[PDB]
């Protein structure tokens, strides 16, 4: 089956293909892709002799439903043949079934399991898992990643609203962790900036196959109202795919359009959300995400308890086609973690590249060495910072519904190493001559006009025209006129002073 | 002395229990290189008053009749050290095999026997979340004094955690109901930077728009100047205090951090605002010692009340003889325990003792988890029906209909295992030289004031409130966190209210005019 491989040493996989007994819920496409990742991985390390020469690297694989079914597994890794694991004060000496654990893609789940993990030093890569807290190896010290941290999607959002001037925005989190803590470092990085945030709130988390009640329905009904009142014409989302579905529904019903919606890497390249085609009228979708790596030949490959999918096959059959279109983004942080363990057994192991002298390994020896591994990967050098980052780029993609060619097209790139944001290329916008649309608070004052704040936000401001006798020096001041010295006079709202009699 | 010893007895049902009882110093917290054990090397104050208060209420447990009629009720008391690994090797052993020393790994575990009946929950709320996830899947009921986050509320991820003590929501319930009552519709909210003030600044941000009040400003708040940034930040969130016009702050954090913007109100002034922050701010000294704090203008907090067990500190006094006799002696739950001398802590702290309220639910505890054996073994008054030995996933299914009794007060868990419990509204009121807190009300559910007790700065009520929709002639603006206030322009003489709905003035033409607050455009 797909779930299991035997060898001399196990990888221990979590992944999660049914979304909500853990199989009883719907089952995810992208679960089950990322789960290919990894077995393709795998097959071509036993492929390439290379790197392992006479060493069967296997795998064991895991569902993890997505904040649930998490400790089963972990025990079902630690314990040994024997199903027992034992308690000891120091596991030094202890060999666990699995010598490495490519983690849950879930924050939540991440942590579930590194609080389990850290006390084995088990060492844990995780795709995809980009909250910020776990950069803090003192409370994680096993656990490393293979993507950026939320700080580089959050700084590549605000650079996009710096370059096309979007200093009046609106913000939307779902209500869970997610969304809440995203938020909170959306707001600590704008502030920062200039640019000013319009209002926040927060989404209900329906779920899209279940029925909604009436307050939920008004819920969603008060905030789209905010949404068509207000002048602030960005909006970004921060929610888990699942919670959408509801919302753009009520968008599409209250006769919405024109904002350009800025998504997180949660949604960003969901195919699910993509494939509702009426989403092209309500305006310009962007969306911040890991870089397009090209695999070489996965789609050719791609065509005791929670080890077994029944609906996997038929599922992505139907999706197949726009998959293969799509490019292949968090494929390759699958593929650069397992070859990232694979360096490090290789090494560790002290394999000659001709034969290996296999050998008892205890997890916390390889984790030590998972840090200092250095190699490129499809052109692409991976190693990780101190903080556990690996430096991939992000890329912001248009949403394009021509089914034809590309669901997704990078229309930028996000350097974390240089922290900028470049290459923004021809974005095709909803507006009626194609030019940049454009949100504000208040518009730039006239020459001569001093400026005087209408609230708390610095970016909303009344001009008010200079009485007489002052002058605006709008190389020393905004919001006062200086007096004309006493042998000058000037025309009201002037920058200068006129010699007079 | 024996103390390390005295943490554990024999009986035929066994809770289990973490406690605050000793910690690690700094050198030990550098990242782990080899899973070695944690060296725990010094003593705690407050975990040995929590463990002596569980040793109490097993004692008179077992001495009475009133519960567990018959059998013998025994304890293993474990350190938290304040360390997750160490937190999580302890809870790992509770649910290794009977007097055996490993854990078995199965796909489900309503089919296994764990050494011990339940657990006295960990003291911080961090750990309360680490260790719930863990016991919660094995279904083994975990009672936590202490731990008051609603995290923990939800059913679905934490289906066994009970708690001894009021959540935040409660409090936050009451604090929403204080600015209900008087009409303090438009505010500012801060809160401190740990999940304690997240939670707080999230709580109260949903409650207040789900009860109609419009939050002028957020605000996350820094525990200290540890850093150049912190000493400035805190004047910038002062700054949109000021600009909003707000005059009233709820602000959740410790009393360190508001001292910290205490004093920075009183270096610049400021106004005398209403400050609506938590207990633990309302409790602390080092707040109210500040001499120039009389500027800070109102301060107002509601604090837990509870029931008092006199018997406590003659209870510790007695043990710690008994630990210090060494006929007694002759007669591993801590290590280094036993270095540090009986006199200048129990002097010391029993005659400084909100440490209080950990003590009674700390009794209250284990009377939850004896009462809920005591009703599934059915007792009657002369025996109980131990024919076969009960397992922890059994309670779990008696606990949610229970109602248990502590010293005359009389509890039960809620649906989502909490327990409710009342607050004193307390008031500083400093007309005399010396600070004293002052009750001015009751929360059992809703809020019963006391109008007379209560001296305003200018002996009148303070107010801030915002227009919730403009008249016709106006000109809507909004504001707010969530844009839920308007503040209303009257639209000026020469122009005009355009439409009733719009946002908007509009100019009249050269031939006409148009009075202040017109509609129209007139001869």
């Amino acid at each position: 089956s797909d779930f299991y491989l035997p060898g001399d040493y196990l990888l221990g996989g979590l992944f999660s293909l049914h979304a909500n007994m853990c199989k009883e819920y719907e089952v995810k496409v992208i679960g089950y892709n990322l789960m290919q990742a990894m077995r393709f991985a795998v097959e071509e390390i036993n492929n390439d002799s290379s790197l392992l020469p006479g060493v069967l690297l296997g795998y064991e694989i895991v569902d993890v439903c997505y904040i649930s079914n998490n400790v089963q597994p972990v025990l079902y890794f630690l314990a040994h043949e024997d199903n027992l694991l034992p308690i000891q004060e120091d596991y030094s000496n202890y060999s666990s079934r699995v010598v490495a654990v490519i983690g849950p893609d879930n924050s939540e789940s991440v942590m579930t399991v590194a609080n389990f993990l850290s006390l084995f030093l088990l060492p844990q890569i995780t795709y995809s898992a980009i909250s910020d807290e776990l950069r803090d190896k003192v409370r994680f010290p096993a656990l490393l990643r293979t993507t950026p941290s939320a700080d580089h999607h959050i700084e590549a959002m605000v650079q996009l609203m710096l370059h096309f001037r979007w200093n009046w925005i609106i913000v939307l989190v779902s209500n869970d962790t997610y969304g809440r803590d995203n938020g909170q470092l959306l707001g600590e990085r704008v502030a920062r900036r200039g640019i000013c945030i319009a209002f926040q709130e927060t989404l209900p988390t329906l779920q899209p196959n279940q029925n909604m009640t009436s307050e939920e329905r008004q819920r969603l009904v008060t905030i789209v109202d905010k949404l068509q009142q207000s002048t602030a014409r960005v909006v970004v989302v921060f929610s888990p795919d699942l919670t959408l579905y509801h919302f753009f529904n009520e968008v599409l019903r209250q006769n919405f359009t024109g904002a350009v919606w800025i998504a997180s890497e949660s949604w960003a390249i969901d195919p699910v959300l993509h494939n509702l085609t009426e989403l092209r009228h309500l305006g310009t979708f962007l969306g911040i995400t890991i870089q397009s790596v090209p695999i070489p030949g996965f789609s050719e490959f791609r065509e005791t308890c929670n080890q077994e999918c029944d609906n996997c096959l038929n599922a992505t059959l139907s999706f197949n086609t726009i998959l293969r279109l799509s490019g292949e983004r968090v494929v390759y942080s699958v593929y650069s973690a397992v070859y990232a363990v694979a360096h490090a057994l290789h090494s560790l192991l002290g394999c000659d590249k001709s034969t290996c002298t296999k050998r008892v390994v205890y997890p916390w020896q390889l984790l030590e060495e998972i840090w200092k591994v250095n190699f490129t990967l499809l052109d692409h050098q991976i190693f990780f910072d101190p903080q556990g980052d690996v430096a991939l780029h992000l890329e912001i993609v248009q949403w394009q519904w021509d089914r034809s060619q590309n669901p997704f097209q990078s229309v930028a790139s996000y350097y974390p190493l240089q922290r900028q944001l470049k290459n923004i290329q021809d974005i095709s916008w909803h507006t009626i001559n194609n030019t940049i649309p454009m949100s504000m608070c208040s518009k730039r004052c006239q020459s001569g006009q001093k400026k005087k704040p209408v609230g708390i936000h610095v970016c909303c401001f009344e001009c008010i025209d200079c009485l007489p006798g002052t002058f605006l020096n709008h190389t020393e001041d905004e919001y006062e006129c200086q007096a004309c010295p006493n042998n000058e006079w000037s025309y009201q709202s002037e920058t200068s002073c006129f010699k007079r009699q | 002395l024996c103390l390390s010893q005295q943490f554990k007895a024999q009986g035929d049902y066994i809770l289990g229990g973490l406690f605050p009882l000793g910690s690690t110093e700094e050198a030990t917290l550098n990242q782990r290189t080899q899973p070695n054990s944690i060296p725990c090397n010094r003593f705690s104050p407050l975990g040995l008053f929590l463990a002596m208060a569980m040793k109490m209420a097993v004692e008179e447990i077992n001495n009475g009749s009133a519960l567990l009629p018959g059998l013998r009720l025994g304890y293993d008391l474990f350190d938290t050290c304040s360390e997750p690994v160490v937190t999580m090797k302890s809870s790992l052993m509770f649910l290794a095999k009977v007097g055996s020393q490993s854990i078995a790994a199965y796909c489900n575990y309503t089919q296994y026997q764990p050494r011990v009946l339940a657990v006295i929950g960990p003291h911080s709320s961090e750990l309360a979340l680490i260790t719930g996830k863990f016991f919660s899947f094995f279904l083994m009921p975990q009672v936590s004094y202490s731990a008051s986050m609603d995290r923990l509320s939800d059913r679905e991820t934490f289906p066994s955690f009970f708690r001894t003590v009021p959540s935040d929501r409660v409090q936050l319930q009451a604090v929403v109901t204080l600015l209900q009552n008087f009409s303090w519709n438009w505010v500012a909210a801060l809160g401190s930077d740990d999940d304690y003030g997240r939670e707080g600044l999230s709580i109260f941000s949903s409650l207040a728009n789900a009860r109609g009040i419009c939050i002028a400003h957020e605000g996350l708040v820094p525990q200290h100047d540890t850093s150049g940034q912190q000493l400035g930040k805190v004047l910038d969130v002062l700054r949109q205090v000021n600009q909003s016009k707000v005059q009233v702050v709820v602000l959740f954090a410790s009393a360190r951090a508001v001292y910290s913007l205490f004093s920075y109100s009183i270096h610049h002034g400021l106004s005398p605002k209403v400050w609506v922050a938590s207990e633990s701010w309302l409790t602390s000294d080092l707040v109210m010692t500040l001499p120039n704090i009389a500027r800070v203008g109102t301060v107002l907090g509601f604090l837990q009340r509870g029931a008092l067990l006199p018997e406590f500190s003659h209870y510790v006094e007695t043990h710690l003889a008994l630990a210090a006799d060494p006929a007694f002696c002759a007669s591993q739950r801590c290590p280094r325990c036993d270095d540090i001398m009986l006199q200048n802590l129990s002097s010391g702290l029993l005659q400084n003792l909100q440490l209080h309220h950990q003590i009674f639910a700390t009794y209250a505890a284990v009377y939850s988890v004896a009462q809920a054996l005591h009703n599934t073994l059915q007792c009657n008054v002369s025996h109980c029906h131990v024919s076969e030995h009960v397992l922890p996933w059994q309670l779990l299914e008696n606990m949610y209909n229970m109602s248990f009794h502590a010293r005359d007060l009389t509890l039960q868990f809620d649906a989502e295992g909490n327990v409710d419990m009342e607050y004193d509204l307390k008031m500083w009121v400093w007309q005399s030289p010396t600070p004293v807190l002052h009750t001015v009300g009751t929360f059992n559910g809703t809020l019963q004031l006391q109008q007379s007790k209560m001296y305003w700065p200018g002996n009148q009520v303070p107010v801030s409130q915002c227009s919730r929709q403009c008249k016709d002639g106006q000109v809507r603006r909004v504001k707010g966190f969530h844009s839920c206030c308007y503040d209303c322009v009257d639209c000026k003489a020469g122009s005009y209210r355009k439409h009733p709905d719009d946002f908007t003035c509009t100019p009249c033409n050269q031939d006409q005019w148009s009075p202040e607050k017109s509609t129209a455009c007139l001869p």
